[PDB]
């Protein structure tokens, strides 16, 4: 008796909010998708930026021997 | 004069992430307390009926 | 020379101090998150009970 | 049943947790490209002074 109506009633809103909690992991799976296109950004850019350094170093060289000269 | 120069790259490099990342570090820390704000209500609230369950089955004695 | 001196407070000023906050800050993002999945356990805790509470509640009702 | 309410709860103990960590890291990554995105140009924007002070020194 009390196990199928409590069952019962426990099976339903498993189901439904379950699949909620799907749906909203969902949305969280895309923010994740976000996030990692975030991240490789983010090297790419420090890649960049170390790549910056050793340019601006050549300019400083570039510089420096033409002052001299 | 290239020792000046070519040492001149960290010193304003890692200031910056000194700029940077301690920013982050008073920017991340109070992160940690504001969660304690959601924390101790909940704390509460998790005090508030873990008692009361056996109080519910306090009043399942009441049958 | 003098700058390449005083260049070498800054590069000892700031390795330093950035070889101080960093080993801090991941450390701090390791307690909170540490800290924050306890926080799940029970603050979930807390429902799951509940859903028992409705257990009690229509055994309460039923019967 | 209990199970799946277990599995509901272990849904909810997954998803929430890592709902819980998902932004949290994005967020740290949502505001990190910014200040990558910055200096991404900053250093290039004095870039050009390296470039700058160097032309008319070679003209000269």
């Amino acid at each position: 008796e009390t196990a199928t109506g409590r069952a019962d009633k426990l099976e339903e809103m498993n189901g439904q909010i379950s699949a909620r909690l799907a749906d909203s992991s969902a949305q969280q799976k895309a923010v994740e998708r976000r996030a990692g296109d975030l991240n490789v950004a983010l090297e790419r850019a420090l890649d960049r930026i170390r790549a910056l350094e050793e340019e601006a170093d050549g300019l400083r060289q570039r510089h420096a021997g033409v002052d001299t000269a | 004069d290239l020792k000046v120069s070519s040492l001149d790259a960290s010193l304003r490099d890692a200031t910056a992430r000194i700029e940077h990342l301690v920013q982050d570090v008073e920017g991340l820390r109070v992160q940690a307390q504001d969660i304690d704000a959601r924390r101790g209500d909940a704390e509460a609230a998790l005090a508030r009926a873990n008692q009361d369950n056996a109080l519910l089955g306090e009043e399942a004695a009441t049958l």
